[PDB]
């Protein structure tokens, strides 16, 4: 988390947490409620959102769907739907713990081999992300949904 | 129509009497209130159509004989009729969610609308269902803030 | 590396003085495009590959003989390595921009980038047109104030390379 | 609408005058507000009565009594010399409550006003098209008569078409 | 009530609410606690207001409580009092509802048939609300006093 | 405007302005700063804005511009940027009056009708409002997209 | 009818146009004198029946021979007529000084006035007097604001 | 019916049918075996004219059945063919009565908003119904053909 993170800086110098990462604790430590609401909303809402962006993902691009593609038949859709999930359950964990070291840890390291070598189009990936960025913005408010998509946008970025 | 200052006002005049506390603070309770009201109601109105097409789609399923041919709700015109109802029942429902009060419900809505169901054939009990449907669709996007307005469309129906 | 608050101390360090309305009001200008700066970093660090990808096809398009034989942008390595130094631009002008200083611009980029692309024989003309590119292309991103506010670091970079 | 609202529209509409400047239909009124007429049976008390005829046909030709019956209970305007004349025909023989009677009886007010709603002018050709023998001439003098609603025009009624 | 209002405008066209009712109903809400502060100072000190706004009214026009006058006589008085207590009682709603309908259907429709049948003098009761008006306004301060002369003026207003 | 919706509502009684009309009066002209900030926002960003909607969309509905599309060629493709301008126009619009009036009498009434003849896809106009939407709901901040958002709404609406 | 705003975009709506600086700085000036055009329009509401007593009593002390037999103002009904005129236009120009524009005088007072003036015999240059009385008495008791407006009622007449 | 329009035109006046409307009575009695003839090849025919009317709509429209479109999913694409048939259903109900009532009460009056809240695109409905009129034109001979095209006209018009 974030405090994983001044916690490991501070190690390194081997030293006490210095007045700037006692601010980014207390910060933190001050955002737990917002952060809590925020991964409330997007974990209790997880099926429509995963309904709604991978509905928008296909709509996009048909031919995923379509014979001879990635996604096509109802096991591979069924887990390029169980992806979408995934990454929305990590950028929960991304907006809990402050940082984006969860979703680096379990997500991101290695997708884009694992991605590469299923033949996964990852522009896809990231249409599906974004479908589910938009959605949970319909479910948050203005500063809510800003929070969270610091996480999705940086879940894309990763992709790209 | 009454709203809540206004029912708080008849019920001081009544007694002719000038405010009290009791009074002022039940005022100052629905002056508190008043932003997540109003942020749920403008989210009611931008979501108007979504919010009924899919109420419409949650009473059909429930009830598709209304849609096969004898049913109420079989033709273009009845069909529209229908979902027209869940419109005003809809709107209405964001009226006293502004006003706080369901006075207004009761005068545009429920006035003699139970003899006109009865008077045309309209099934009360399927229109409930619809009514508890748009229930469902409206407590998933703004929580439980609208359910009281629901329920008195219902009940006065029911 | 030297941001505006560094700078501000590093100047009242120097003449050995403590902070004075001068200096404040440097400060509370600073604070105050923070937000602004943090958004603009944000925006543009989502956006990156995609203002990347814009930008070379804009330089590409407007100088086709780069990327076609005989062009110093001529093989995967070397259209990989115009790319990633375009990628370099941007990521420090996000840095200056953040920081509100080009003091990271000469010590991090423009020292001896000039003798480098000289000695390489990659033309410098058609660098200062892709950091052009990328100028508008993160300005139709950011907004004004930002576009603004990136583009000075943009010419800083024209600049000292140009 | 409120009750006093209709009222003063009603008012302005039918008599041209604020519910002041005349002396109040008191028990058209109450029932009205209690509910067991409708708009249109006040309308037609307020035609019937006799501060009616001294207003548009005491001192006014015939013509100019169908004119003013137009726009007080259509909101428009004769537009042909066959409904202008039979419309003068229904005054001078049948008098000026059967005349107002036909008006309120006409498709075209049922259409436009019901039973509940003050009539009022409208300045679109689907008003004129599908109700009037000559739109656009209704067209036009509905849009003159609105143009100087306040005043009581004295040009001729068979000029004007 | 403010309230009433937009929703009665938004009824008459069928359809939702507009953005400027939207805005009239956060403008009222807003002002809340205001309006409260303003009409819960009225209340308490309404004994004070009406003694002397009837005093004031009396010295200025004898003839109101000489012989062959109006309100000649205790009773007479005593009526004359109770009707400028029902029109602060009334000052104080309207403050209170952001709007005049209280004070129009609870006392000033049909007030005007009513004091022409009693022979109550209008420029008499006019005078008794101006001096109620002023003494309302020496015991506030002065955004207060013009939200409670907005309402004091349109009891004036409408009486005359 | 905000204006003349009181002013009418005060002629229709045949009175002067209410104590409650002239607080919406007053909430409206102290408002005005914002709408004037909020409408010259999205008055420079008017091809920002513009051209982000238009991608968005026609990612989102690519069949506008498919063979046998509504949008199919530079020309009309120029066309249906030109109508997202317009209803950009009309919301800056809506913004300064502080009623929805310029947007009914310029671009909303008939436009439904004009639209039906023309084939336009309305749900395609839509997603374009909706993506012009959220465009200019990023270059302001929470409350100015708040009320930006209001007449955008009002938009969608209104066409659907 | 428009006010201020709404006649600034519709000049730039003519143009096809945004709103440019000189469209905002216009806009801004209309907002910024709305306090003042506020406080100018309730003070003519508070005091209307005054107003217009002494602005008829400035007319018919001007013009006698309007109040004495064969007079166009002499019956109670023509005075009153003539009265509630003059209230219409203080009624009005309080409306269009609020406005900031003067198209309610054009929708709402000149629309046939000066027709029905000429066909009923109505003097217009007393009226025109009687008008101007009026601006007087208003400008003596809020200023010039709202002179303009009564200028534009005599030039309807006029 | 022609015979409830004519009785309806007689009942309006208050009077006994007219020689013109007599006309238009035995014209439609004469016409009754023709009326018979193209219903009953078009009932014969209503699963063949629907999957024809269908297969071509979907060809010329290839984006309602395809991912994000209107009629995309088993469930939708059977509506779309049974309201197809009830507008065939329609045809044969209009070409018996020898007027539009059936029609207009049964399907067309309210179609309108139906499919506007539905997001059906009318010149879809357009185009399988023009389709139809083509099955229908190839069952039927040259007059039979062109008395079902009246109606099927009629249809197409109502729809626009
Ligand atoms: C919790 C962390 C985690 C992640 C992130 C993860 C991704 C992941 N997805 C996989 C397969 C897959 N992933 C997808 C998803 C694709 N379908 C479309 O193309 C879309 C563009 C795209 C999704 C939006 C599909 C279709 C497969 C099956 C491919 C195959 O069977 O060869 C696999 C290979 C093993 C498997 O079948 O599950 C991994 C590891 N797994 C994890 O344990
Ligand atoms: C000598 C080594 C070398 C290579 C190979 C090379 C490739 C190359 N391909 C390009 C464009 C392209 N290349 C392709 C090829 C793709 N189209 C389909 O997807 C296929 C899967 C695939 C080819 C079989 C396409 C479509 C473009 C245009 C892409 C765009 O402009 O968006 C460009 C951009 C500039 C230009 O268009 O000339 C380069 C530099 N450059 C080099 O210096
Ligand atoms: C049944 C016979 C009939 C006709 C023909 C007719 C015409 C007619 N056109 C009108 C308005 C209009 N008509 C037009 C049409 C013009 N715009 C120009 O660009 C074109 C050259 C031209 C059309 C080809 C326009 C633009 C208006 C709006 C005028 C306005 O609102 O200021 C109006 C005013 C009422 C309304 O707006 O609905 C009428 C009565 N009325 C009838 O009863
Ligand atoms: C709300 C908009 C509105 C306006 C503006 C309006 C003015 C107006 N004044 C009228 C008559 C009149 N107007 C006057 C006033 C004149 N007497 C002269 O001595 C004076 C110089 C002058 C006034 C200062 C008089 C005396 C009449 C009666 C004419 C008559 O009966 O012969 C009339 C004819 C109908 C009637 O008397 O009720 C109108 C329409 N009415 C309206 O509804
Ligand atoms: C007997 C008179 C009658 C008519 C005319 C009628 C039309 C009709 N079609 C409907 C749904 C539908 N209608 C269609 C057909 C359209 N969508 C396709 O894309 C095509 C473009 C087009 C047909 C050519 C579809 C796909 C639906 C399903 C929409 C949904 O349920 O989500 C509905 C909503 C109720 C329901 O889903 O069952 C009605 C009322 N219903 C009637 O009772």
């Amino acid at each position: 988390s974030a405090i994983t993170k001044a916690i490991l800086n501070a190690d390194a110098e081997a030293r006490y947490l210095s007045p700037g990462e006692i601010d980014v604790v207390r910060g933190y430590l001050a955002s737990g409620e917002r952060r809590v609401r925020v991964a409330r909303v997007l974990s209790d809402n997880a099926l429509r959102i995963v309904r709604g962006a991978g509905d928008t993902m296909f709509q996009k691009r048909p031919d995923l769907v379509a014979p001879g593609g990635n996604a096509y038949g109802e096991v591979r859709t069924a887990k390029c739907l169980r992806d979408l999930d995934y990454f929305l359950r990590l950028v929960t964990y991304g907006v809990l713990a402050g940082d984006t070291s969860p979703i680096d840890e379990i997500g991101l390291i290695g997708i884009k081999e694992t991605y590469s070598l299923l033949e996964v189009p990852v522009p896809g990936v990231i249409d599906g992300i974004k479908a589910a960025k938009q959605q949970a913005a319909a479910l948050l408010s203005s500063e809510d949904a800003a929070e969270a998509s610091f996480y999705f946008d940086y879940v894309i970025s990763a992709m790209s | 129509m009454l709203d809540a200052v206004t029912k708080i006002i008849n019920r001081t005049d009544a007694e002719g009497r000038y405010f009290a506390s009791k009074d002022f603070d039940e005022v100052t309770r629905f002056f508190a209130t008043g932003e997540a009201r109003l942020r749920a109601a403008s989210t009611i109105s931008a979501n108007a159509a979504s919010i009924l097409r899919e109420s419409a789609a949650a009473l059909f399923t429930e009830q598709p004989d209304l849609l096969r041919p004898g049913g109420n709700a079989y033709t273009s015109r009845r069909y529209a009729a229908c979902v027209r109802d869940m419109e005003y029942f809809l709107r209405y429902a964001t009226y006293a969610l502004v006003a706080g009060d369901t006075s207004v419900i009761d005068e545009r809505v429920l006035n003699g609308l139970k003899e006109t169901y009865m008077s045309l054939g309209v099934p009360i009990p399927s229109t409930v269902a619809g009514v508890t449907a748009m229930k469902g669709v409206v407590a998933s996007m703004i929580g439980s803030e609208a359910n009281v307005y629901f329920d008195h469309i219902a009940k006065g129906l029911s | 590396m030297q941001d505006a608050i560094t700078s501000v101390i590093n100047t009242y360090d120097v003449q050995g003085k403590y902070f004075d309305t001068s200096a404040f009001d440097k400060l509370k200008a600073y604070y105050a495009t923070g937000e602004l700066r943090v958004r603009a970093a944000g925006t543009i660090s989502a956006n990156a590959a995609t203002i990347i990808k814009e930008a070379s096809a804009k330089l590409f398009s407007n100088q086709p003989d780069l990327v076609r034989p005989g062009g110093n942008a001529y093989t995967t390595r070397r259209y990989a390595a115009c790319v990633r130094d375009m990628d370099y631009f941007l990521r420090y002008a996000t840095y200056a921009m953040l920081a509100g200083d080009t003091s990271i611009l000469d010590e991090r980029v423009l020292n001896g980038l000039k003798e480098t692309y000289n000695s390489l024989g990659v033309p410098i003309s058609s660098t200062v047109q892709g950091i052009q590119a990328m100028k508008e292309v993160t300005g139709s991103l950011v907004g004004s104030g930002a576009a603004k506010e990136m583009g000075v670091y943009f010419d800083y970079l024209s600049s000292g390379l140009s | 609408a409120s009750v006093d609202q209709i009222l003063r529209a009603s008012y302005r509409q039918i008599l041209e005058k604020e519910p002041q400047e005349l002396q109040r239909l008191s028990v058209a009124e109450s029932q009205l507000r209690n509910g067991e007429i409708s708009v249109k049976e006040f309308i037609r008390a307020l035609g019937y009565s006799e501060i009616y005829a001294k207003f548009f046909l005491a001192r006014w030709y015939n013509g100019k009594v169908a004119e003013f019956n137009f726009k007080h209970f259509l909101g428009r305007q004769p537009a042909s010399a066959t409904e202008l004349g039979s419309h003068i025909t229904l005054i001078g023989t049948k008098g000026l409550k059967v005349a107002i009677d036909t008006l309120l009886a006409s498709q075209e007010y049922q259409d436009n006003f019901g039973d509940d709603t003050v009539p009022y002018y409208r300045l679109q050709a689907e008003r004129y098209v599908g109700t009037t023998d000559a739109p656009s001439r209704a067209y036009v003098l509905a849009r003159s008569r609105v143009q100087t609603a306040l005043n009581k025009p004295t040009v001729p009624s068979y000029s004007l078409v």
